[PDB]
RNA sequence: UAAAGUUGCUGCAGUUAAAAAGCUCGUAGUUGGAUCUCUCUCGGCCGAAGCGUUUACUUUGAAAAAA
């Protein structure tokens, strides 16, 4: 079940056993290496430039054309956000509560929720402080967060 | 059947069948009958694939005849739907018929006048007779079945895929049976129609036997 | 969360017995999942199993021989000596005439028969009879 | 059953349910033992011979004996393949 | 032309590259047959008095080869009779690593050069055009695996006499029992 | 039941099933070659796309996303491949 | 001390008999999914030399007073 929640679902993607490039997929890897390029570019997460790739282009995966992971290309080139995707939009969502709750002391729900969201955080920045991702003094702080975003 | 020529179901069956309504089941289904319907009509009734009725009604008959007495097999009809034709089985095979109210302890209490021990236990709808259904489980007695869709197969070892409910097919049913064990027996060959009409074995209410007199 | 998966194949496989089934679906599966079933297997308790490849983590479909009791597994994993296998033989088994104590062993996985044989102790991973 | 010298020392040997593999207790009484008659393949007349199959109570309570008759007929030849 | 890897070429691998140098200088492939290259080649009874013969094309070429491999398979076919012929890429095995060793590697092994990983290189690239869209290990009564792999029902006709060949060659090369099957479900 | 096959399902009974409960998961997800009049050449399309396609042959959206499967405008035709 | 499976590791119990914290985060603790099969010296089977990634096991072999 969820971390952070009651509930138990069963939502989420199902690969096919074929790992194979797809018959219709006509582009070879350095082209979908280059729109990848022109994607982060633009300002895109690798959540965001699969979603494209798969909905407009055709791209089924990446990492069967390709070879390789998203965020693993754009590290190899060198085009990858500092801090890590999912991290920095917990700590977009921790901002917007904390700049929630300023002006409604009184919403003692946004509070939990904001404990639950630090929680979160911290649990993510540990496992990567962890693998080197991220400096090993790096701290998440309330007054020091805005400036990650 | 055992997939012979001899024993296929003719078109002649289909046709009795068919006249019947014997493939109309019911719009429940229990999920141990799933096996043997075929599909659901758009109005939510549930079509009985004959051809699993042909072969269950092929391998009661088989049951029946291996058990050497006749007697030993009692056929059960509390239903007035299936009384009749009960009796006519009884007559025609050799059974021991229990039309009408099955008295509990029938099979149980041996301190009784009407107590029976019986090899086989043939009933006409295992929800309508669920006592001697339920009786049969302390004897050891196996049990054979007319069930429909909605049919529970509990302590029912062969249940036979049919329309239970309509007299016409409840008539058939029987009548079919009784066919089959005795062109298994050896007597009444299966080279030409059997003299008895399934009409014989049909329920007739107060309302139509006026009518038709 | 789902700790030790050898626990869960040998719980589903016992409850799949219990309701009288022929077969079973095991799912993940592993090595020592595998091991179990082959040890299993040769002792004509539970009979041919096929292993399901999906991409990332088999399923087996184990047939069901009626003639399995009781499967377990012994969590955790406690080291058995030679000397100590006759206590967990009296603790698990139902007699000394049959029924097999799993273990695992620097030799393989076999059963306690064969770890003595092989003159080898081992890490307790379950029981069977 | 056989002791050291080869022996047989039960007492009995029970029946087996044909479905489940599992002994039949001496007090089962809701268990069956269903003979099936054998016929001819040309004239399909009774045999003399039958097919028998016992299930346990168990299985009768829960209903699966009537599935379990039909597969045990199934894979033997008696009810038609299919 | 070819480059072994024992460094002393077999009669059956010379004329193999025979039939791959007519094919550069006389056929309809000539253009992509320049920078290709194979290492080894061996031919075995896939059963009764059959014959089928093994390609060993080296690792970075095998994209370029399977890429027109479905026309080169043909040609060899037509060139050497009856004998089956398929195109299988040249990969090691790195042996596991052992407490009881010695400096074998500095660095870790990579996952692409083991056994396993190998094996089902192997029998991937033991049919190209065919995918393979489900595989089954079955363990027999007595222990012994038995591989049962499902390939593409729109590569049926084409591919179902090359079974049986297959099945010989992987026993070959890895020593496990393979059976192929098409099923009907997509 | 007490003895249905688990290793060859019906494909009726494993397309009835969840995606991720199946013997082995499969998406219920395809692509579509879908065609504009406005335009000629390929653009595939993801069945259950969260983008907003455009043909970059015209002003016309090709799909707009949707809880589930992308809803397609009136007038394009989509090919469904594998 | 056993009886005491009434201290329960083996091996207890916690709806109503005694009993699950009002609830949720959370550090230590405990537990944790699949997956790897002229390197070397006297005579064309030998002591030396081993960073095999240290270990935990398991099985040996010494050393572990007598009573």
């Amino acid at each position: 079940g969820r971390m952070h929640a009651p509930g138990k679902g069963l939502s989420q993607s199902a690969l096919p056993y074929r790992r194979s490039v797809p018959t219709w997929l006509k582009l070879t890897s350095d082209d979908v290496k280059e729109q990848i390029y022109k994607l982060a570019k633009k300002g895109l997460t690798p959540s965001q430039i699969g979603v494209i790739l798969r909905d407009s282009h055709g791209v089924a995966q990446v990492r069967f054309v390709t070879g390789n992971k998203i965020l693993r290309i754009l590290k190899s080139k060198g085009l990858a956000p500092d801090l890590p995707e999912d991290l920095y939009h917990l700590i977009k969502k921790a901002v917007a509560v904390r700049k929630h709750l300023e002006r409604n002391r009184k919403d003692k729900d946004a509070k939990f929720r904001l404990i639950l969201i630090e929680s979160r955080i911290h649990r993510l920045a540990r496992y990567y402080k962890t693998k080197r991702v991220l400096p090993p003094n790096w701290k998440y702080e309330s007054s020091t967060a805005s400036a990650l975003v | 059947s055992g997939a012979l020529d001899v024993l296929q179901m003719k078109e002649e069956d289909v046709l009795k069948f068919l006249a019947a309504g014997t493939h109309l089941g019911g719009t429940n289904l229990d999920f141990q009958m799933e096996q043997y319907i075929y599909k659901r009509k758009s109005d939510g009734i549930y079509i009985i694939n004959l051809k699993r009725t042909w072969e269950k009604l092929l391998l009661a008959a088989r049951a029946i005849v291996a058990i050497e007495n006749p007697a030993d097999v009692s056929v059960i009809s509390s239903r007035n739907t299936g009384q009749r034709a009960v009796l006519k089985f009884a007559a025609a095979t050799g059974a021991t018929p229990i039309a009408g109210r099955f008295t509990p302890g029938t099979f149980t209490n041996q301190i009784q006048a009407a107590f029976r021990e019986p090899r086989l236990l043939v009933v006409t709808d295992p929800r309508a007779d669920h006592q001697p259904l339920t009786e049969a489980s302390y004897v050891n007695l196996p049990t054979i079945a007319l069930c429909n869709t909605d049919s529970p197969l509990r302590y029912v070892d062969i249940a036979i895929p049919c329309n239970n409910k309509g007299a016409h097919s409840v008539g058939l049913m029987w009548w079919m049976l009784a066919r089959e064990v005795l062109r298994m027996r050896g007597t009444i060959s299966r080279e030409h129609p059997w003299e008895v009409m399934p009409d014989l074995y049909f329920y007739r209410d107060p309302e139509e036997i006026e009518k038709e007199e | 969360v789902r700790m030790n998966v050898l626990a869960d194949a040998l719980k589903s496989i016992n409850n799949a017995e219990k309701r009288g089934k022929r077969q079973v679906l095991i799912r993940p599966c592993s090595k020592v999942i595998v091991r179990f079933l082959t040890v299993m297997m040769k002792h004509g308790y539970i009979g041919e199993f096929e292993i399901i490849d999906d991409h990332r983590a088999g399923k087996i479909v184990v047939n069901l021989t009626g003639r399995l009791n009781k499967c377990g597994v012994i969590s955790p994993r406690f080291d058995v000596q030679l000397k100590d296998l006759e206590k967990w033989q009296n603790n698990l088994l139902p007699s000394r005439q049959f029924g097999f104590i799993v273990l695992t062993t620097s030799a393989g996985i076999m059963d306690h028969e064969e770890a003595r044989r092989k003159h080898t102790g081992g890490k307790i991973l379950g029981f069977f009879f | 059953m056989q002791n050291d010298a080869g022996e047989f020392v039960d007492l009995y040997v029970p029946r087996k349910c044909s479905a489940s593999n599992r002994i039949i207790g001496a007090k089962d009484h809701a268990s069956i033992q269903m003979n099936v008659a054998e016929v001819d393949k040309v004239t399909g007349r009774f045999n003399g011979q039958f097919k028998t199959y016992a299930i346990c109570g168990a299985i009768r309570r829960m209903g699966e004996s009537d599935d379990s008759i039909l597969r045990l007929a199934k894979a033997d030849g008696i009810v038609s393949k299919n | 032309i070819v480059k072994p890897n024992g460094e002393k070429p077999d009669e059956f691998e010379s004329g193999i590259s025979q039939a791959l140098l007519e094919l550069e200088m006389n056929s309809d492939l000539k253009a992509q047959l320049r920078e290709l290259n194979i290492t080894a080649a061996k031919e075995i009874e896939v059963g009764g008095g059959r014959k089928a013969i093994i390609i060993f094309v080296p690792v970075p070429q095998l994209k370029s080869f399977q890429k027109i491999q479905v026309r080169l398979v043909r040609e060899l076919e037509k060139k050497f009779s009856g004998k089956h012929v398929v195109f299988i890429a040249q990969r090691r095995i790195l042996p596991k690593p052992t407490r009881k060793s010695r400096t074998k590697n500095k660095q870790k092994r990579p996952r692409s050069r083991t056994l396993t990983a190998v094996h089902d290189a192997i029998l991937e690239d033991l049919v190209f055009p065919s995918e393979i869209v489900g595989k089954r290990i079955r363990v027999k009564l007595d222990g012994s695996r038995l591989i049962k792999v499902h390939l593409d029902k729109a590569q049926q006709n084409n591919v179902e006499h090359k079974v049986e060949t297959f099945s010989g060659v992987y026993k070959k090369l890895t020593g496990k029992d393979v059976n192929f099957e098409f099923p009907e479900f997509q | 039941p007490l003895a249905k096959d688990l290793l060859h399902p019906s494909p009726e009974e494993e397309k009835r099933k969840h995606k991720k409960k199946r013997l082995v998961q499969s998406p219920n997800s395809y692509f579509m070659d879908v065609k504009c009049p406005g335009c000629y050449k390929i653009t595939t399309v993801f069945s259950h796309a969260q983008t907003v396609v455009l043909c970059v042959g015209c002003s016309t959206v090709l799909c707009q996303p949707t809880g589930g499967k992308a809803r397609l405008t009136e007038g394009c035709s989509f090919r469904r491949k594998q």
